[PDB]
């Protein structure tokens, strides 16, 4: 089946991995941290021997029943381990800690009178009808008699290509956590596969979308039921919520209750809420079901996109290169997608929006319209530069031996190639510098800035700045 | 004593339930690549034997580490992967279960006889995504990576970094290619061109050393010139 189950830590939303607000680093480097700076200078790493995993332990169990804790999604185990490296340098969206990925092996009948059901040695073998639907939709295919591997989950759908490790890379893990001090563990890899062009299964959402802003709401229905579940008594007080929202003041924690619970002005219950039976209180374990880790990681890669654009906007003396990033904003982007996959829309394929610089990947960028012959004629032409570029975007990834099957592996991009390293202006920035010191005469100092990226952000902030007004 | 992390308020989407993990399992992993020697061979044996006590990692710098292999005593520099990679596991086959992310490797460079070679040392296929293009200003940049070099949590440098600060400041960490064959020179080949995180964080301390040394002074003042001179 594909239907997706995710393992126990993940549906619970479980802290630390799972947060209402990234802080900015986390964003402006999107899972890719920094180990070199959480390990003190000086520590000596010596490494620890794998628990082993029973196989009756996992034997014809669930996923969060195989994954009840976060101690069961620890890598110094002798579980298999499978590298997922990431073609994109900006994915649709990725997964946080305990979601599930399933690796589907799409096969489809050559006819309708074909039995074969192939297994290769990883992932799931599902069959595809003659007639069936397309899991790339108008955008990928699996011919028939032919196996076409695939990531699959409720955010993204990309094709996988498994290539070999080399004999000298290794997994170096550091543990900590369940009472234990931090220890590390040395690891071959099992398994090792490229993820192609993540493809969007649901729209990545807006910065004022309803979606989002809802979400404070439900992270509030959500700490009611419990403590109503804990109580039993049906009418709480808003004191043991506000602890939970430090940012809001008196008014905005009880406006916000609201929504939700009425106030008791007469009676046992007075000063105390209860909520309006228009909403049903739901039991602790159905109450997790309110938001799903998905959405949080939906959230996340919207905020890299803010985090990003904002990041450009101060820094890019680029205008033109400044205004792509705008058209590819990923709330946009995917929303397109979605829509052309629906025949709602088209995209360009080509061009500035190809993340890979190269031809090697899908432009999603919106591209306009399509009298009548004519249309079928645009779309045939459509419809082959997508299967064009699907197959150019499969077997560039299929490549075992970088230098024999390379054009030129040691080629520059278009776009890595020229770079603009000056303003429109072509000036720079002059500072005059008063500072009275030494404990005597005024000392002034000129100093000249060259780097057009300083230069943006010095002037934006003093622009800004320069308004003290209204 | 076992540190148990604190929770902080308004931070969680877990709070109030019953559920909670005092204690949950933090991970984190980088790739590790030893050089094609004899203590290759010596590795492979050690994980299948299960005896690690032929290897040990002391970690010198941020950056910098040595690699004891079978008393042979390796360079190695941490550089960024242009790829991120996601660490699965699984009892299926089948449901693919996520760990952690992976964005960076540890790389083996070459043998010292002693740890301080380390420093000296140049990481092949990397370079220095804060400079790249803008090589004609390098000279500019140099001196405020220079500035802005800090130790371990913003630790004042030691005296051993300090001797080679010219040197650990401005290498590159930048790595070229990803570890899989297809995303060889991905970087410079199959990447359309973006902002690195790395060189947006040094854009902001410039912008922002700039500032303060605008409220260190009395009256300042700004004017967008032409190069002459
Ligand atoms: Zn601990």
């Amino acid at each position: 089946n594909l239907n997706i189950q995710h393992s126990q830590p993940a549906i619970n939303l479980q802290s630390p991995f799972y947060k209402v607000a990234v802080p900015r680093y986390q964003l402006r480097h999107f899972h890719r941290e920094n180990f070199g700076s959480h390990i003190r200078p000086g520590t000596k790493i010596v490494f620890s021997k794998l628990k082993a995993r029973k196989r009756k332990r996992d034997k014809g169990k669930d996923v969060k029943e195989s994954f009840s804790t976060s101690q069961d999604l620890t890598i110094g185990d002798t579980a298999p381990v499978y590298l997922m490296e990431y073609s994109e340098q900006t994915p649709v969206a990725l997964s946080k800690f305990g979601m599930a990925n399933k690796l589907i092996n799409y096969y489809r009948k050559a006819n309708e009178q074909d039995t074969l059901r192939p297994k290769l040695p990883v992932g799931e073998t599902h069959v595809l009808g003659v007639q069936d639907k397309s899991p790339f939709w108008n955008f990928g295919f699996v011919e028939p008699g032919h196996i076409v591997p695939t990531l699959y989950n409720n955010m993204i759908r990309a094709p996988v290509f498994k290539h070999d490790i080399s004999g000298t890379d290794f997994l170096l893990t550091k543990s900590s956590g369940f009472g234990i001090s931090n220890r590390f563990y040395l690891r071959n890899i099992n398994h090792l596969f490229t993820v192609g062009q993540t493809f969007p299964v649901e729209e990545i959402p807006g910065p004022n979308s309803r979606k989002v802003t809802s979400m404070k709401a439900t992270r509030l229905k959500m700490i009611i039921y419990r403590i109503l579940n804990h109580n039993h008594s049906k009418a709480i007080s808003i004191d043991p919520i506000a602890k939970h929202f430090p940012d809001q003041d008196y008014g905005q924690n009880r406006q916000k209750v609201k929504e939700f619970m009425k106030y008791q002005r007469d009676g046992p219950e007075k000063g105390l809420w209860r909520l309006k039976d228009d909403e049903k209180l739901l039991d602790n374990e159905a109450v997790k079901s309110l938001i799903t880790p998905e959405q949080i990681s939906q959230v996340e890669s919207m905020s890299q996109g803010l985090q990003f654009q904002e990041d450009n906007e101060a820094y890019n003396f680029d205008s033109k290169l400044k205004s792509l990033e705008e058209n590819l904003l990923p709330w946009n982007i995917t929303k397109n997608f979605i829509n052309s996959t629906q025949m709602r829309a088209m995209i360009q394929i080509h061009g500035v929006g190809d993340p890979t610089g190269c031809g090697e990947g899908f432009s999603f960028l919106k591209t306009s319209m399509k009298h009548s012959y004519n249309v079928a004629q645009q779309q045939k032409a459509y419809d082959e530069e997508i299967a064009k570029t699907w197959y150019t975007h499969t077997k560039s990834l299929s490549i075992s031996n970088p230098f024999e099957e390379m054009t030129n592996p040691d080629e520059i991009n278009q776009t890595n190639k020229h770079v603009k390293t000056d303003r429109d202006d072509k000036k720079i920035l002059k500072i005059v510098r008063k500072k009275r010191d030494e404990n005597g005469i005024i000392q002034r100092q000129t100093i000249f800035i060259r780097d057009p990226r300083v230069i943006q952000g010095y002037i934006k902030i003093k622009e800004q700045d320069k308004e003290d007004v209204n | 004593l076992r540190l148990k992390p604190i929770r902080i308020p308004g931070e969680a989407y877990d709070s109030e339930a019953s559920d909670i993990e005092d204690d949950p399992l933090i991970e984190s992993g980088v790739i590790l690549r030893i050089l094609p020697d004899i203590q290759l061979e010596f590795v492979k044996n050690s994980l299948e034997s299960g005896d690690y006590s032929g290897i040990s990692i002391k970690w010198k710098n941020e950056r910098h580490a040595v690699v004891t292999i079978n008393d042979v005593m390796y360079g190695a520099i941490l550089v960024d992967l242009p790829t991120v990679i996601e660490v699965n596991k699984s009892v299926d086959r089948k449901n693919l279960l996520k760990t952690f992310d992976v964005s960076q490797m540890l790389l083996c460079i070459r043998p010292i006889q002693e740890e301080e070679e380390v420093y000296a040392l140049e990481a092949p296929d990397t370079e220095d995504l804060v400079v790249k293009h803008f090589e004609g200003i390098e000279d500019e940049i140099w001196e405020n990576k220079e500035t802005f070099l800090k130790g371990y949590n913003g630790a004042p440098l030691s005296d051993m970094e300090a001797k080679h600060l010219k040197e650990i400041a401005l290498k590159g960490y930048d790595y070229k290619h990803g570890i899989s064959p297809p995303l060889y020179n991905v970087r410079n080949r199959r990447f359309r061109r973006k902002m690195d995180p790395n060189e947006i964080d040094y854009v902001e301390k410039v912008v922002d050393m700039l500032l303060k040394q605008d409220k260190q002074a009395e009256e300042v003042s700004y004017d967008l010139v032409d190069k002459s001179e």
